[PDB]
RNA sequence: UGAGAAGCAUGCUGGAGGUAUCAGAAGUGCGAAUGCUGACGUGAGUAACGACAAAACGGGUGAAAAACCCGUUCGCCGAAAGACCAAGGGUUCCAGUCCAACGUUAAUCGGGGCUGGGUGAGUCGACCCCUAAGGCGAGGCCGAAAGGCGUAGUCGAUGGGA
RNA sequence: GAACCCACUGUCGUUGAAAAGCCAGGGGAUGACUUGUGGAUAGGGGUGAAAGGCUAAUCAAGCCUGGUGAUAGCUGGUUCU
RNA sequence: CUCCGGGGAGGCGGCAAAUAUCCUUUGAUCCGGAGAUGUCUGAAUGGGGGAACCCACCUACUUUAAGGUAGGUAUUGCAACAUGAAUACAUAGUGUUGCAAGGCGAACGAGGGGAAGUGAAACAUCUCAGUACCCUUAGGAAAAGAAAUCAAUUGAGAUUCCCUCAGUAGCGGCGAGCGAACGGGGAUCAGCCCAUUAAGUUAUGUGUGUUUUAGUGGAACGCUCUGGGAAGUGCGAACGUAGAGGGUGAUAUUCCCGUACACGAAAGGGCACACAUAAUGAUGACGAGUAGGGCGAGGCACGUGAAACCUUGUCUGAAUAUGGGGGGACCAUCCUCCAAGGCUAAAUACUCCUGACUGACCGAUAGUGAACCAGUACCGUGAGGGAAAGGCGAAAAGAACCCCU
């Protein structure tokens, strides 16, 4: 996925970014609702939130 | 000297030695090899499950050095070793340098 | 009857705290004995 | 402290010794005490905390060179 | 106020009898929030995040507890709670 | 078996090390030091079970009830043995469940173990504004160094301010 | 004369309920009074209506760590044949 | 989290199993190098404060409400600029910008202060001892260093360290004790300057060499007996530039990991040499309140002694190369050196650390206080004091099911 985040521009990169911190609540507040059975997407909205910021920082 | 989880394999060492069998799994220096090793569990039931307990039979994992990959041609115990043929590792037969059959 | 001991939080950390501590030369020589012995916890 | 400007001099330590030559720490002081000198070329008083050795320095060599040389020590005259 | 913070506010719902009586009487809705939040940006992430009007909110802090598990001493983290009273009738 | 410190053989237990001879080096031999550490005896199933305000019975649960629950009686405190706040403590608060250890006895009970809940403020308190004793203290004065004191200031409630 | 602050007599207790108490009596109780909170004085120093009293259950020189394995013409002990 | 390199069948850190979701040959986990992020306290530095908290100001951008993002705001010293009293010029004072410092940490170095227990069979001179301790402050070492030095056939030739001289000469309530030098043998060797200013040292840049931070390949054993299990018994083979070591169900050169040996780097770091540019050496140009003297002390193995020599708190005070210092009171003669200005590597001292290797060192009351969740539990207001506690089995195969309770 690092590679499909680069290719893209600054503004994509930061309006993925606020798509990415929204998902990540939604999923958060499933899974304390009990209604999230599979548990990985957590993790993998954590983690490309953290690619996204490295490359902002990267491209600035 | 690698064996690999498809390898066919003959024990040489405890008291399976002398039979062979397709490897499970390799951890650590531990290796589980399919109908041999047995042990007997006694599983005691499980209250939230279900799955009332029994007496089970299962693998163990044996030593690694305690087997060694059976040679196709010859149906004995051998070694490994590595040659780069074109630009690529291989696994041989150090007996007869041919390049181990993949299982 | 009184015994010695009269908790009182206030004087404990203004006689025995981190910044009584550090404000002499003595203390902050208290604080180097006590992180060069590993304690835990250096003060009150 | 008790440090003449001109020359460095300060207290030192020595011993008093009786006549059972009993030895007991003692110091010797300087003869140190403020004095004004008129320094003409900035027209005004300079004080100074000195001894009297110093006080002969300055009437050796001028009160123009001490205070030069004493500036170019980084004291603030 | 950012939208990272906004997306952070918020921790999770109580499941207690006392949460399950104030939601079902008195449209009251108790959240699990972050123990730096404050009651205006408690009140903005609601509102932007459940598109309700919110009338007042409360807070309280609970301080963790301390257990013997097994050989070792442990501690818990301090909770702080958030009780919404949503206006008239919603959700 | 030898004069001795000791040696040799072998039954049982034990389950992986031991070591002739001749040399070489020593943390080389314990009963005492009101010796040091751990374990265990005698006293002895002896003294004691912590205010002499006081208990009795019916029913319930339970493996088991003088001590727990419900009920009917009796008694004690009532300027505290009642109701609160500060300090101090920190979950001891509430519910379910368990009884090994803790409770000077038993315990179904508990401030005990385990699991889950519970503390909602513009008006209460703190924070905040203000200062006392006192503390620190830009420059400054003093002192071998460390440092002492102190001006302008800045803190400091046990007091003033919706 | 109650609260409060003391501590004159006696029995009990003395491996105590308590490393200074209980009980029955006793003294002061608008004053040189009692008391909370927060401060100041640090060891040959402090403080003392003065007993060498008190200075964290320790006082004719507090406690802790170093000099330090102080010194002891003294006492004890010193291991197989 | 990103990039580059290595590696090639498994993995989602440990106590600590088990389960679910999963990841991975389109290259996972893992290893090395380089980047990104990096809350709060603490020198803590915007003010304050009972450490991990309370309260702020200014500027720019952004929001529409009671906010957000980025930056700046400590003190002191130095420099530049501006401003500016008594007081006329000035000066003090004040402000802004730029640069630097503070704190921590083993031992060794240098400097400022400096005991007593003890010994003398008592004790004061003396000893302990410039030791313990307190304080300030460097460097990879520091300090010292190129003769106003020794020697005494007129010879040696800067400093530092080791062996000897020698427990000698001496000092000493001539007690207890303290204790040299000359000369000789070694380690290491090096000199260069004071105003057009030297050796050297430190930064930066380039080039060459070397080393270091992942890794790859790596020989050769079968049968038989005892046995739960073979590496052990018996018989016969193979490798060796590899018979170091560890593991494997008992004791393995040939089962596994390795070992000898042969290779290996995208990228980064250390060191050496050479060149180039800065700086520094260097406010210093042959040394006057100096040498010497009187008084009081300190250091010299040397305690006032016949006491030379060095340092100076106090009072004084030259000559200045036809001059001056020393040769242990002092004089003469001889010999020797040139103070009152500087820089300088090595031989020497040490171990908080990193890697490799070793032990007639310990093996759980031993060895670190600590083999184990130890400076912990526990004790104390505090400084501080300070434990106990290792072993199922080769493999959990850790005892399904029945019975008493
Ligand atoms: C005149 C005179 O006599 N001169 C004699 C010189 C003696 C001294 N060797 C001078 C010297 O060279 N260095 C030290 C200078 C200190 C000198 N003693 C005078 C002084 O400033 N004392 C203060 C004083 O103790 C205290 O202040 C108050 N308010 O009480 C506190 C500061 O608040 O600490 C000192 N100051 C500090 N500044 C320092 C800092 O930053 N780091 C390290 C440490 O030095 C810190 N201490
Ligand atoms: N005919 C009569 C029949 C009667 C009938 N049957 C009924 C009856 O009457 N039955 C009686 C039942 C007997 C008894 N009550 C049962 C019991 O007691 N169970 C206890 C069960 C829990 C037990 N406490 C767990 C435990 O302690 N774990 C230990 C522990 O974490 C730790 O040890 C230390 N040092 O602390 C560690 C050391 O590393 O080892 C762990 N363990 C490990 N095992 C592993 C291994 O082997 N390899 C690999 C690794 O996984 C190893 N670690």
């Amino acid at each position: 996925k690092t590679k499909d985040l680069r290719e893209k521009s600054v503004e994509e990169l930061k309006a993925l970014l606020d798509e990415q911190q929204l998902n990540q609540f939604r999923l958060r507040m499933a899974k304390a609702t009990g209604q999230l059975g599979k548990s990985h997407e957590v993790q993998v909205a954590r983690k490309t939130i953290a690619r996204i910021k490295t490359l902002l920082t990267e491209k600035q | 000297a690698k064996i690999k989880k498809g390898d066919q394999v003959i024990v040489i060492a405890g008291k399976e030695k002398g039979k062979q069998g397709t490897v499970l799994s390799v951890s650590e220096d531990r290796v589980k090899v399919e109908g041999l090793n047995l042990v007997k569990k006694h599983q005691k039931p499980n209250r939230v499950t279900g799955a009332e307990g029994g007496i089970v039979t299962q693998e163990a994992s044996l030593h690694i050095s305690n087997v060694a990959i059976l040679n196709a041609t010859t149906q004995k115990a051998d070694r490994v070793g590595y040659q780069v043929i074109d630009g690529v590792k291989t696994r041989v037969y150090k007996s007869t340098g041919e390049s181990v059959a993949v299982a | 009857m009184k015994r010695t001991f009269q908790p009182s939080e206030l004087k404990r950390k203004r006689v025995h705290g981190f910044r009584a501590r550090m404000a002499t030369k003595a203390g902050r020589q208290v604080l180097a004995r006590r992180r060069a012995k590993g304690r835990h916890s250096l003060t009150v | 402290s008790k440090v003449c400007q001109v020359t460095g001099k300060r207290p030192v330590v020595g011993n008093n010794v009786s006549h059972a030559n009993n030895k007991t720490k003692r110091r010797f002081e300087p003869n140190l005490h403020h004095h004004r000198f008129w320094l003409e070329s900035e027209k005004r008083f300079v004080r100074l905390r000195l001894t009297t050795k110093g006080m002969r320095i300055i009437d050796k060599l001028g009160i123009e060179k001490v205070v030069a040389d004493l500036r170019a020590q980084g004291q603030k005259i | 106020m950012n939208n990272e913070r906004i997306y952070q506010v918020l921790k999770g719902p109580v499941f207690s009898e006392k949460a399950q009586v104030l939601g079902d009487t008195a449209g009251v809705q108790v959240f699990k929030v972050d123990i730096n939040a404050t009651k205006l940006e408690i009140k903005k992430a609601v509102e932007k995040l459940f598109g309700v009007e919110v009338v007042k909110v409360n807070t309280t802090i609970t301080k963790g507890k301390t257990k013997r598990f097994g050989r070792t001493l442990g501690r818990r983290s301090d909770v702080k709670k958030a009780y919404v009273t949503l206006k008239a009738g919603q959700d």
